[PDB]
């Protein structure tokens, strides 16, 4: 991926995370839990479904017959038709192959992006309270009960509340 | 002491292709090329005419198998393999152009030409055209000389299209089994048939001789046609070997025409048709038949092109 | 105590479409589909011939309304609805192919065939072709028998194209109101006209009869043509019903041909034309006319496709 | 956006910024001011105009008439022409729709990128003098008169000059 | 005290185009439009027939220069400029359709029609068709009247295609130098030739007259054709001016046909051909010839389109 | 580039780096050396060659002749053919131009990405031992012999080993 998170500095995904696309597995004095980030998850889903709508939006054009499956048309004009149709088939086969490859690349990078967006947000919440691991993990110096970790998930975590103690715990 | 971030994953991922890779596994994908056919003509909500044994062109001239189709009306027109444009062996000049016209006509409405004859017989028939006894094309009249070997009076007949849309006009040239048999019907000497519309000129000289037996008969009839515009007049100058139009046809509106060998079905609706059935799909592309008509996904050579609907899968 | 970073925004953003969204607001956008037509043929700097009442094919044979167009020269050729290829009712075999040729000819230059006649009348005329009195096609000659009902001597006339490019050759078959009137002009018995170029063979038998009245007249003339290559010879074997070419035409170079009903204008320049005017645009696409010719944006079904020229708009 | 800045951790744009695309609104003892970053602004503009040139670069091909609006061509050959033209119309309508969507996505992400580029540059100037807010703001521990803030905008700000004092002000 | 990160660079970068820029320098690039032609027909591993002086259509009728090609067999068929379909001056009706058929036939296999004649001469010849002395088309027979000026008996000859695939049938109409010379060969009065297959009807009346000298001769022969389906019968009703088919042709399978003026070469292999040679390339596109046939890169107007295979180059 | 590294906060490339695409030039008490990062280099190369394979994957369709270079076909049908062929030529010329431009943009950004990925990885290894320069350089407070710098390149560098000393050296 372009943003270096998925299949990147995050070594692998979680099969236990069935609740969303992106989430947190915490660890503390009270033990391990897990959850899902709705906001991030929904932003990928809504973008992805936006692509789908776009490619299912096909009010098509009418085409009629110009040849005859029961009573072959005159041969000259038959070969011109077949040449044209085969040329159009080639264009569309190319177009479809390119569209999906082009789209699939973006999808993969787009999901990679959203993970990185969530990551950096969190980093931005814990100003000098936590430090970076590198596996996709924030080691917290001050302690955090299940109330703390839920405060981070809710965007309510206050860095100034636990500042001095974590700072010194360095 | 810590809070890790991660993403979901699955034991069973779906492989897809990108700009950079082939077979990269993602969480979930969905197909974009349609392969599913309904093996029926899905005709729900459409005025449909299944021609069966009637040939589309036979609706204009009217051999017995087209008696019930002489003034039909349709949004959808279905041609069958078994369909036949003729009873007495014959062929249409420009057959396929006239088909394309009739396929999108919305059907036809006939109007009497008002031709009236004096000095010739007009009730000619044949065993090939059966209406409980020998007969002929319903919309046509087989013109002759009153008695065997008699002359044919040089004849000038005209029709003015007085209506607002153009009239499809059709006449037939006869080709008898012998040079002797053309003389019997219409007298000896070489006969001439010609046609003159304000935007059309052509001429027709008969060509007797021995063809092979079709429907038991070895003669042939050439059918011909032109569209005659509003307030224009068509003139028929002739001396024999001529099959005369009795009614002129007019096109009703719009339709679509297809060729098939599957059943009709008013329970399903579709707008993309081929000979094997109906493509009901919202997918942008299809790999079923490149000659499908109506409103269809674009045909593509590829059997499948999977579109990622989820992030890359990274298990274990 | 602080320094914030940000980006610009606007009260009024322009909505656009992306791969992911419909109607995402951006700072600024610009159109990519051209809708603006100039309702005139923009002809600045081009040798232009507006045929008016002359029909393009009529420049080859020369009915009175084409007298001023017999040797024209052009980069741009404009055909009008009112244009007419004939004075004496007639039709061109392969009309449209010959038009396509003349449209990109760069115009024409005529050269005397040098045909010379002995035993027949060559000054035939008609009231349909008015040059202050009855007349005929300027580039042609109506060939006859010296006196009424007289025979026609079987005739062999030839032209060798001695020039470096191929010669457009045109001859006309006459179709008289009666079988009686073909005999008057050219004597009785069935006449034959044939044509033989080193890469061409075809034959023409006349077809008298009663057509409807056009320009007051009920006869017709069939015009025909072939391109005769350098150092090749065309031979005309005939016995009547033949309208003779006097001059052969040669193509000058290159041009473009269009059909229109709007005025010419030497004040504006354009290279994309349609019947309603001129598309002057640098936009990659157009939604004005799918049959526009010249050098044009690609026609597209969409009325508008807006291209973002600024970042996403995030106000409030 | 792919880079998570515009409509991202920057909550919204500035309507007051009429001088460029990206800029600074400072705050200090001397009050609030605002400005524009030319370098970043120009790099987006030049890229965007690069796209435009690319799509206005159209020395086109000549096409002539193959049918007739006044004198309809023979019907068979007319229907082949119309089928071909309609097939080509479909290809181009698709091409144009895809081009603009594909291009528009990139534009939006490209502008998002440039904002992020400017952001990270600034962070890189203030090594331990300032810390991250998260709204798109750098809180400075040592004080900064209008002379200081202009030094940052000019790429002349020296971290070592105000190091020890800001460090301790933590 | 430090560890810097960086990337590679080069003194000589290759310029490329992007969505945003023209001529941005990158580390390395590779071409995507093929310009390299091999100036030979690369025929390794293919059954190849180089027609040389034989014209493709001449393989069906068999003038002397096609004597060695009457039953050929091929995957690849090469037509030469010098090739000629006729010895006695003539022309094929629908020449190009029949060529397209023969180009992909895989070659041909001939079978005796089994026509047998009584009352006419069938050994007609000419100095144009040289097999050490005057001769004629190998697969045909020139039908006559037994003695000079003698009548022609009205004749009915038929062939049933008893095989599983359709038979290519060909017959020729003769056009003599005079109206006098058509009477010599086949007696006076106007002769008729007609043809009747279960899906085909047409008629042919000869057209004598004076053509220009080709191969020294001023007469012409019109060749004609139809594909006759399995278990269908073709009937030839005639009274003169007819050149009779002796054998019927059958198509062997599949091939490809090209036109060229370069040498054959069994050392190189290719699947994309044009008249100047062979395009051997894995590149997606080509700028060599837009009429190249076989399996080829797509033709494009651009001479070169460079694809970056490395990062941006940032030296100094 | 989209990620702001190449032709970005890294002022220019290294012509001396002939061993890979991305690498390190260190400086210490023992002098300057240089090396290449294989992992990062290979990930760009493998992606790039993936594109190439994709565009050389062309099992093509057969087309036959529908006109005649020696014996010109009838003129009407000739002009329809030529119009069609020219229309197809236009589509492909567009397709090829767009493909390469579209692909070339991605390539450039993709290489920019990988550099950024390597950069951030390194930052993540040196948690408070080093600080950011801004030119694409990490200034190390604790000392590092050629053994140290090789440990970073091998992913074996231990931050906790040199923590306290570098921390205080601030
Ligand atoms: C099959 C066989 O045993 N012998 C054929 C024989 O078919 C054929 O004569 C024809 O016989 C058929 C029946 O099989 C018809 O009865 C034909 O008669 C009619 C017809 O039905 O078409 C009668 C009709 O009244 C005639 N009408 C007019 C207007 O003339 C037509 C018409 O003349 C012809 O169809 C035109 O050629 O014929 C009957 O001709 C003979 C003739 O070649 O050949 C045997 O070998
Ligand atoms: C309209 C009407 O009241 N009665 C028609 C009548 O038009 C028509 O005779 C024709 O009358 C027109 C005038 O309307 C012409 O005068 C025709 O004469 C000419 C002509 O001008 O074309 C004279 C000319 O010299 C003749 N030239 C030659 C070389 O023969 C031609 C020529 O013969 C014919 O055009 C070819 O058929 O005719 C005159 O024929 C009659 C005839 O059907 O019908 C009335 O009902
Ligand atoms: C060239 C010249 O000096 N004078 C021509 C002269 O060519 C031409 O007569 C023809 O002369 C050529 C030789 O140049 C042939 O010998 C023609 O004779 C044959 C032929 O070879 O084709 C003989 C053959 O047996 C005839 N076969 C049959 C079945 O009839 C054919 C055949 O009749 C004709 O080809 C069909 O028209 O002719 C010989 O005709 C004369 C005739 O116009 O003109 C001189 O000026
Ligand atoms: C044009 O292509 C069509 C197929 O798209 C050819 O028709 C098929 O021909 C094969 C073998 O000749 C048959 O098995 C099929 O029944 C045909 N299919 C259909 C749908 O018609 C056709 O022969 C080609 N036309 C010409 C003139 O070569
Ligand atoms: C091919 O399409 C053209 C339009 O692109 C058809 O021509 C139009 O026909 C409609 C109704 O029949 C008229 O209202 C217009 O005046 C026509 N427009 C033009 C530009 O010619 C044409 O009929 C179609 N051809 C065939 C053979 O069906
Ligand atoms: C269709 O285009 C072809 C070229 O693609 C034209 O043929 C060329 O004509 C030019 C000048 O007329 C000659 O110099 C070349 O020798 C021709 N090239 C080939 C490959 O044939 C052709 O004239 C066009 N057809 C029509 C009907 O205008
Ligand atoms: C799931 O895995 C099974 C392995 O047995 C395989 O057959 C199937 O195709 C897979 N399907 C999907 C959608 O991953
Ligand atoms: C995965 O995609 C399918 C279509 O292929 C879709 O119907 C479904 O919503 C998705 N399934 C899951 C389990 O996400
Ligand atoms: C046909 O003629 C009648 C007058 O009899 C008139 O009402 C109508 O407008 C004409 N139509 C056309 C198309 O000229
Ligand atoms: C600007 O806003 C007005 C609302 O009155 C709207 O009519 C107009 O279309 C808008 N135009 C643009 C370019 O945003
Ligand atoms: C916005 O785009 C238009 C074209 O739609 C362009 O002419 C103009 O430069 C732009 N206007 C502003 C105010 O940026
Ligand atoms: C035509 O013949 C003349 C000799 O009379 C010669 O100059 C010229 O090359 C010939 N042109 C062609 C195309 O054969
Ligand atoms: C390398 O530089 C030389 C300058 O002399 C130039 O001619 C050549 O085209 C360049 N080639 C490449 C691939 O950079
Ligand atoms: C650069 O690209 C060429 C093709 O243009 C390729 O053959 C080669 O591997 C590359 N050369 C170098 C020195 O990387
Ligand atoms: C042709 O007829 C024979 C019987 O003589 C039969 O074997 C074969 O099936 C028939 N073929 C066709 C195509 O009707």
């Amino acid at each position: 991926g372009l943003f270096g998170a998925i299949a990147g500095f995050i070594e692998n995904g979680w099969e236990g995370l069935i609740d969303g696309w992106y989430g947190f597995r915490h660890q503390n004095a009270q033990g391990e839990g897990t959850a899902a980030d709705y906001k991030s998850t929904q932003s990928a889903i809504d973008q992805i479904t936006g692509k789908l709508n776009r490619l299912i939006e096909k009010t098509n054009q009418q085409f009629e017959l110009i040849d005859n499956e029961f009573n072959e048309v005159e041969k000259q004009i038959g070969n011109v038709i077949n040449w044209t149709r085969d040329s159009i088939t080639e264009v569309w086969s190319y177009n479809a192959e390119l569209l999906v490859a082009m789209e699939n690349q973006h999808t993969i990078d787009l999901a990679d992006s959203e993970m990185d967006k969530l990551y950096e947000r969190v980093k931005r919440q814990l100003r000098e309270n936590a430090e970076e691991d590198g596996t996709g993990c924030f080691e917290i110096f001050h302690k955090c009960d299940d109330d703390c970790m839920a405060s981070i998930r809710n965007n309510t975590y206050d860095h100034s509340k636990y500042r001095e103690e974590a700072m010194q715990n360095r | 002491d810590k809070i890790c971030l991660g993403h979901h994953a699955v034991s069973n991922g779906t492989k897809v292709n990108t700009l950079t890779e082939r077979g990269v596994e993602v969480v979930n994908a969905t197909e974009t090329v349609e392969r599913t056919n309904i093996p029926r003509i899905c005709s729900k909500g459409k005025r449909t005419v299944d021609l069966g044994q009637c040939g589309l062109l036979g609706t204009i001239t009217g051999p017995p198998q087209c008696d019930q189709f002489l003034e039909f009306s349709a949004d959808l027109i279905i041609e069958r393999r078994e369909g036949s444009d003729v009873c007495y062996p014959g062929k249409f000049v420009n057959e396929e152009a006239l088909r394309q016209i009739l396929r999108e006509s919305g059907g036809i409405d006939k109007e009497a030409m008002g031709f009236t004859y004096s000095g010739i017989r007009t009730n000619g028939a044949t065993s090939a055209c059966r209406r409980s006894g020998s007969s002929f094309y319903a919309e046509m009249k087989w013109l002759l000389s009153n008695t065997d070997n008699a002359a044919f009076p040089q004849m000038t007949k005209s029709y003015k299209n007085t209506r607002k849309s153009p009239a499809l006009i059709v006449w037939g040239i006869h080709h008898s089994v012998s040079t002797a048999e053309q003389t019997k019907l219409y007298g000896s000497g070489n006969k001439l048939v010609t046609v003159g519309s304000s935007n059309y000129q052509q001429s027709f000289v008969p060509s007797p001789g021995a063809r092979p037996q079709v429907n038991g008969l070895s003669g042939r009839i050439d059918f011909h046609w032109l569209m005659l515009n509003p307030n224009d007049t068509v003139t028929f100058s002739f001396n024999g070997a001529f099959i005369a139009p009795d009614r002129a046809s007019f096109l009703r509106g719009k339709s679509m025409g297809i060729q098939s060998g599957v059943q009709v079905d008013a329970n399903c609706e579709g707008d993309c048709y081929h000979s094997g059935g109906t493509i009901i799909s919202n997918l942008p592309f299809q790999n079923i038949d490149s000659r499908a008509v109506g409103k269809c996904p674009r045909y593509v050579k590829q059997r499948s092109l999977l579109l990622a609907t989820g992030m890359k899968n990274v298990p274990e």
